[PDB]
């Protein structure tokens, strides 16, 4: 009711709590952001006005991350001839 | 000699002349074949 | 040679096919050699990729004067390539020559039989190198 | 609503937060600038008047960086002859 539990769908929980210790801590100008590491969930304890803000930020950060295949070539041509 | 690279046209030019120059030198290592086995592929760069 | 890697966005990752050679410092310390490719790609909009590439091609050379020597070919640059297009990172187009003739002063420039008095050395050498991505 | 999330299109996030800790900190004369490193986004928490200023600065710093190919030549010519 007061506090809620969000399941992150594309990101780790400890990264999101390491970000969100800074947002609420001056957004209040109490609050608790704790991250259950084993079960992939961070727990927000906040009033109703802060809850929609942090809910919107978690909705905007839980995004699909693309992946990149990097292929680096190496060419070496030599020639040596002495008479 | 500095050379700034604007867009895909610039890296098209420089990367095309370096890549096709070195690939061209490997083609000159392909026509100039090995002295023993003509039926052996030299290491050549891909097409494009 | 062409190493390959598969990361996510903004997550560093490397690769190696080298060895571990005992390098003595006084205190022997293990030092890595061989083809390394440490990238940290970032996806920019317009489907352009910014990479922080720290490549190395090491190789154990012999000699062994007081300890073993290596040969490195490393580079640590930062490029901005397109979606699937090649870009040249580094390179080296070495080119040498050489000459060492050794005459006998008066009877060395005889145009006919003077050739069998000089020890005409030579050395032609040429070596190219590139690193693409 | 109150706080927003900006996706940087040509620059890293940690550089932009290392710059923007100084702009808001005297521009207020609270505020929170935190950078999600894994997902390439910095998070601005600010009032509406500061938000347009920092939004304008982020719009002016997220720029296309050009790239330079440097080619350095080396020439060595020698000649030695003793009689």
């Amino acid at each position: 009711g007061n506090s809620q539990v969000f399941y992150l769908k594309y990101s780790k929980a400890e990264d999101l709590v390491d970000v969100l210790k800074q947002v609420s801590g001056t957004l209040t100008a109490v609050v608790s952001i704790a991250a259950s590491k084993h079960s992939n969930a961070l727990i927000v304890t906040a009033p109703q006005d802060i809850m929609q803000s942090l809910q919107s930020v978690i909705e905007q950060l839980d995004i699909r991350r693309a992946q990149v295949h990097v292929e680096a070539l190496i060419v070496e041509v030599a020639e040596g001839s002495n008479i | 000699r500095p050379t700034i690279l604007r867009d895909g046209m610039a890296a098209d030019g420089v990367s095309q002349r370096k890549y096709n120059y070195m690939r061209a030198e490997q083609i000159y290592r392909d026509e100039q074949g090995l002295s023993l086995m003509p039926h052996t592929a030299q290491p050549i760069l891909p097409a494009q | 040679s062409t190493p390959s890697i598969t990361t996510l966005d903004n997550q560093e990752a490397f690769f190696m096919v080298g060895q571990d050679v005992p390098v003595l410092t006084g205190t022997v310390e293990r030092k890595k050699v061989g083809i390394m490719l440490k990238v940290t790609p970032q996806i920019n909009e317009g489907n352009a990729v910014q990479m922080v590439i720290e490549q190395e091609v090491s190789k154990v050379e012999g000699q062994t004067s007081l300890d073993v020597v290596f040969g490195e070919r490393k580079l640590k640059t930062t490029v901005l390539a397109n979606d699937g297009e090649l870009i040249v990172l580094g390179g080296l187009m070495d080119d040498q020559a050489g000459e060492s003739v050794a005459k006998v002063p008066l009877l060395g420039d005889i145009p006919l039989i003077g050739n069998l008095f000089k020890s005409t050395a030579d050395k032609k050498e040429k070596r190219n190198l590139m690193v693409f991505i």
